[PDB]
């Protein structure tokens, strides 16, 4: 959709010539969840249409006449600024078009499930424990220093997660997962606002082992 | 001609281009790896034989504007059309092509390492035009930079040498390449890095600095996929197994391997250990199987198959504990005679 | 030319090739696998259509430096540009090539590896403006570069790919500075003259206790399957 | 021209060919096996169209040079490039070789019971 030249070799051609994109292009759909992309889809432009809201009919009103002066009017509209910039979106409309995309857009459920598994406070023993005493403890439900019912500093933060820690801890799952599935969850772990976007090496716990994980910053949940 | 229209004023715009362009940060790699790649460019323009096996690739938002800064870089020489890095036609498509871009990796997907190998590493491009009679013999005059949007786009660990990834980001741009990155820029910028392969004009001088070599390793490293089954593997290995182990069942060997204790009751004395005929009674690993980190590690009783001991054997020899040779042993009642490695916990228990 | 510009004085190099500068072992086999290849690459140039079938894999680290070494071997007729091994448009791409290598950085599908047996395996190629002008010599040896320990998979490609296992700080000479063009040259000229002393693809063949043990390596260096063991252990 | 380059001096090597050089048992079947397949094979090579179902198998270790005894049998005309019986790329391959060697059985493996019955 963003390629602005093609460069290949015609049929009967000499050379592999560069050929300007002269094409527009304009998608038709029937699905509501057609974009299939959870890190952006700012090139797709989604409107909802709707009959009987429709005041004219396309099959009869439509005449070469009114697309004719349709383009004119955007000729006039262009030629004011013959630029690209000129092409782009109005301020309020780029900031609606965002709102539009992510609603047509595909949601990742995983992302929700994790944020709610990292804002679980745990205990301050919580990486000396045995993986059976981490399922245990983390799997409970629970006023920066907390106070589930016991003595101040018993329960934290979370400050580590591992992609291995939420395929074993939070899913409860003594299968080893495959790459697809431990790709899946950085994906959803990245997404998450709590988590941030490098990840360093740490050791977890027996289950897991010294493995590459996210520090964890929930500063934006408790306060 | 565009290259040689202007003499370079003496700006040093090169090293700090997708820096205040793309808002990448200004590390000493970044800016390292940013003049190389324009002196690479510049060498192929020059000399179109040289080597070159490197390649960019800009990580960063849809909107930040990476694919407008090569745009603006290749100029009339700009290249999108490399979506695919296997048959003769991208040989074609590199013709008039001077800055290739790779948009979102998506060669990558359809190809394998050596392919893109291959493709970055190759010199000459053989083929005969489309009415001549005569092979033509190019060399190949292109360098290739890929955009992505993806974090962990190198999903190999293998070859990863070859790609420098570029971390942008929009809030940081000081300028923007929409309006700033100007033919008479990118005209200064490559003046300026041909001012710098002309200082030095051989293959050896568009390689990296040590420095910035080394904070490359690290980069690719981080953009590079991991394997979460080698901490595991390494976790289960640094358990001290009791001594006569095996000669235990398997039932009982594994809850003899899942009694986990903490590194701090070891009480170690280098080999000997007492965790609290104590002495004698644990003892560190000697040998360890795939199939035995089938059957013990991971509980498994159904059989497994030749990709699961695949990929065992392969985050075995990633642990620095296992060597590489594989020496048949007696491992047990349920792995029987087998092919495994002899862990050497040498690194462990210097603490 | 290149084989013939100098003659071969005494000095045995052509036993020693990935011995001493990709620090292999001092062994009956590798010295003979490493003659016997130059041998069949002295053989495919002189004599172009020949029997030769068979294939050095080097493995090694990341840097022991194999694929320098081949590229010193090979100067400007080495090759690397191969990476598919089925079709038509693959007997085009070893016009001008005499040593071609084939490097495995990721591992190999099962298809690839019967790809190459069967590329390898050729001994003639046909290309094309009239009478079809069948590309007869085939003038090219390959070489393979591994980087995984296990890369024999099938039981089909055994006693045809020869590995060799390169490790570091034991070879003696470095690939990067000491494999020049005249020492290649001289290794050429030796092995010019121990062919000629028998021109056939019969004494490109290792010796049978060569074989024998190469049968050895060959376990060494493929899948093992683990599931015998079991058996064995159940039977017992 | 091969095949009626010399005239045949009577030593009855035909029967015995696999039986002394691959070891084989001197069983009945052998010879007439083994006999029969030369036969058809310069059938074959003179009579293009005869039907002639069989193929021969030759099981063994790894060194007793079945390969070997087959290249010498077949000559500038052996070929091992058949991998798989689907598509006619087969067909292709089968066309310049008076005799075709299944490399380990690998085409066995990789089609199924009718195709390989079939071709
Ligand atoms: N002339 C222009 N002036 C300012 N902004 C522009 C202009 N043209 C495009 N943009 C914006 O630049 C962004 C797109 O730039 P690109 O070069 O496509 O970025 P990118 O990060 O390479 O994109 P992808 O989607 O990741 S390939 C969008 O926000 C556009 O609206
Ligand atoms: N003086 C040198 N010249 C060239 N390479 C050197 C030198 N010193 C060290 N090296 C390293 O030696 C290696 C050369 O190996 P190559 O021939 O490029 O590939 P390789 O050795 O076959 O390894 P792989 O597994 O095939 S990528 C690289 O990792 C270089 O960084
Ligand atoms: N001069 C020789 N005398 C005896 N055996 C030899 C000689 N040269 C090679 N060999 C052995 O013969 C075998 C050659 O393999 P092939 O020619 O394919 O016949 P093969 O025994 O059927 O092997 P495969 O794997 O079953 S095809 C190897 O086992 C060699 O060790
Ligand atoms: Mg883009």
């Amino acid at each position: 959709i963003s390629a602005i030249v093609d460069i290949y070799r015609a049929s009967y051609g000499k050379r592999t010539e560069r050929h300007p994109r002269q094409c527009v292009f304009v998608g038709t759909t029937n699905n509501y969840e057609f974009l299939k992309d959870q890190t952006g889809n700012r090139r797709f432009f989604p409107i909802t249409t709707d009959k009987n809201k429709a005041t004219k009919s396309p099959f009869d009103d439509l005449t070469p006449v009114v697309v004719q002066q349709m383009f004119a009017e955007a000729r006039v509209y262009f030629d004011e600024n013959p630029t690209d910039k000129a092409l782009l979106l109005d301020k309020e409309a780029s900031e609606m078009a965002l709102k539009v995309q992510e609603a047509h857009s595909e949601k990742d459920a995983l992302v929700g499930e994790i944020e709610e598994f990292l804002e679980r406070p745990i205990p301050s023993d919580y990486w000396y424990r045995t993986l059976e005493e981490k399922r245990v403890s983390a799997h409970d439900v629970i006023i920066l220093i907390e106070l589930p019912n016991a003595k101040p500093g018993a329960y934290v933060w979370r400050d580590k997660v591992c992609s291995m820690e939420i395929w074993k801890v939070m899913m409860k799952r003594d299968d080893q997962p495959q790459q697809h599935h431990l790709r899946k969850i950085d994906k959803a772990l990245r997404n998450t606002n709590y988590c941030g976007t490098v990840k360093k090496q740490t050791r977890y716990g027996e289950g897991i082992g010294k493995q590459y994980g996210f520090s964890v910053d929930l500063a934006s949940y408790y306060k | 001609s565009m290259i040689e229209s202007k003499s370079w004023d003496g700006i040093k715009r090169i090293e700090t281009l997708f820096i205040d362009y793309l808002g990448a940060e200004d590390n000493h790699y970044n800016r390292e790896v940013t003049k190389k790649w324009m002196m690479g460019a510049v060498a192929r323009i020059y000399q179109p034989g040289i080597k070159y096996d490197s390649m960019i690739i800009l990580y960063g938002g849809q909107g930040v504007g990476k694919s407008t800064a090569v745009s603006k870089l290749g100029g009339h020489w700009y290249n999108q059309s490399i979506k695919t890095f296997k048959g003769d036609e991208v040989y074609k498509k590199l013709q008039g092509s001077w800055i290739c871009e790779i948009e979102e990796l998506s060669a990558f997907q359809k190809s394998t390492i050596e392919d893109i190998k291959g493709f970055i590493s190759a010199i000459v491009d053989i083929y005969r035009a489309s009415y001549g009679k005569r092979t033509e013999r190019h060399p190949r005059q292109c360098v290739f930079v890929g955009t992505t949007n993806n974090y962990e786009f190198l999903k190999d660990q293998t070859g990863n040498r070859r790609f420098f990834p570029i971390t942008t980001d929009k809030n940081k741009a000081t300028k923007s390449p929409f309006d700033d990155l100007t033919p008479v820029v990118v005209q200064q910028m490559f003046a300026e890095a041909r001012v710098y392969f002309d200082e030095n004009p051989t293959d050896k001088a568009l390689l990296l600095d040590k420095e910035a070599s080394e904070m490359a390793l690290k980069v690719q490293e981080a953009h590079s996929e991991k394997d979460a089954l080698v901490g595991e593997i390494e976790e289960f290995l640094e358990r001290p197994i009791p001594s006569d182990y095996w000669y235990r069942t398997l039932e009982e060997k594994r809850v003899s391997a899942h009694d986990v204790i903490d590194q701090d009751y070891i009480k170690l004395y280098g080999d000997g250990k007492l965790i609290e005929a104590k002495p004698g009674a644990y003892v560190w690993r000697d040998k360890v199987c795939s199939m035995e980190i089938w059957k013990v590690m991971m509980k498994r009783d159904d059989q497994p198959q030749q990709h699961h001991l695949r990929k065992i054997d392969k985050a075995l020899r990633n642990t620095n504990y296992c060597g590489t040779v594989k020496k048949q042993t007696r491992y047990g009642e349920g792995i029987g005679k087998q092919y495994g490695f002899s862990v050497d916990l040498a690194s462990y228990y210097k603490n």
